[PDB]
């Protein structure tokens, strides 16, 4: 049996949780703002020195007219993630009842404050002015340069499994198989691969 | 209650590294038409002593985690993208998602002298097999 955590995550729209999932599951970097409907539980693994955990991660909507049932959506959560968007003070100043929403559902759970988009330069919400509970912690992150983007995942894993040195490890390479086609099959990617070379990659014209 | 140490094989023991990079992994989406990034960290291809069969391994910074586990075959080729340098394109069979799945691939180097060395340590160890 593997160990599992109901993960909540929680925030203003717009603030990132969607793209920052998703970073973490394709890797990719979703550039438009498509509003997350009710909630969507995806689950993400973790390779660790002490084996692998996975988090159920509960991306719920920050719209209130999205929102279905949310509150009902924190039952059973064993930690949760807070995100806002360090260039909007709005977003900031709705933390405290994304919080209270959630401590009166799950009281004492690990949770994590993420002040998301610091790879923006106009940064309204300056970190001095959110640092101190044990539960709580906070950091800087950016879905978009991945800055920090393991760090809230690395907290909440030492803290449900109690284990400050917990360490992400790398993942297995298992021997992959050489894969044979017929020349046709081979012909037909060789021109998909054709007709993607004419369009660009996303990041072309970014700081790189 | 956890184990409380797990040793980690990296599955790479019996390879030997000929080349390993950072650069950025890109992945096109057949659905959409577009290419999404797929990963940032070392691109690494590996040749395994005993039977001198090639592989590109890469993993992500931070999580760790493959984006990019699949053979080299002699057959295949590193394609450029007209519009942009220190590019090389190519398809795959790639298990990094623990299963197969053909993929077009792009990765994107820096430096250009990295990127000529990726093209030519790619084709020798291609034909080494
Ligand atoms: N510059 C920058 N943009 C970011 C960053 N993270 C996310 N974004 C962008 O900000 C928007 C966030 O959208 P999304 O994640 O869908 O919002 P959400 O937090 O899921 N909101 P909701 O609760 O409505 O579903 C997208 O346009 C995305 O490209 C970041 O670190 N930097
Ligand atoms: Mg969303």
């Amino acid at each position: 049996p593997q160990v599992q955590f109901k993960l909540v995550l929680v925030g203003d729209g717009g603030t990132g949780k969607t793209t920052f999932v998703k970073r973490h599951l394709t890797g990719e970097f979703e550039k438009k703002y498509v509003a997350t409907l009710g909630v969507e539980v995806h689950p993400l693994v973790f390779h660790t020195n002490r084996g692998p955990i996975k988090f159920n991660v509960w991306d719920t909507a920050g719209q209130e007219k999205f929102g279905g049932l949310r509150d009902g959506y924190y039952i059973q959560a064993q930690c949760a993630i807070i995100m806002f968007d360090v260039t909007s003070r709005v977003t900031y100043k709705n933390v405290p009842n994304w919080h209270r929403d959630l401590v009166r559902v799950c009281e004492n759970i690990p949770i994590v404050l993420c002040g998301n988009k610091v790879d923006i330069k106009d940064r309204k919400v300056k970190a001095k002015s959110i640092v101190r509970k044990k539960n709580l912690q906070y950091y800087d992150i950016s879905a978009k340069s991945n800055y920090n983007f393991e760090k809230p995942f690395l907290w909440l894993a030492r803290k449900l499994i109690g284990d400050p040195n917990l360490e992400f490890v790398a993942m297995p390479a298992l021997a992959p198989p050489e894969v044979v086609m017929d020349p046709a099959l081979a012909a037909q990617y060789e021109h998909d691969l054709e007709v993607a070379q004419t369009t660009a990659l996303p990041d072309e014209d970014d700081d790189l | 209650p956890l184990p409380d140490l797990v040793e980690v094989s990296s599955g790479e023991e019996n390879e030997q590294v000929v080349f390993s990079h950072r650069a950025k992994l890109y992945r096109y989406d057949k659905d959409v038409g577009q290419w999404k990034e797929r990963g940032i960290g070392d691109i690494k291809i590996l040749q395994n002593y005993d039977n001198k069969q090639v592989r590109i391994v890469m993993r992500r910074d931070q999580v760790l985690k493959l984006c990019a586990n699949h053979r080299i075959t002699p057959d295949m080729t590193l394609q450029n993208m007209k519009g942009t340098e220190r590019v090389w394109l190519w398809t795959a069979c790639d298990f990094a998602d623990g299963e197969r799945k053909v993929e077009h691939l792009a990765v994107r180097f820096k430096l250009q002298d990295v990127a000529d060395s990726f093209k030519k340590i790619f084709d020798e160890a291609k034909t080494a097999q």
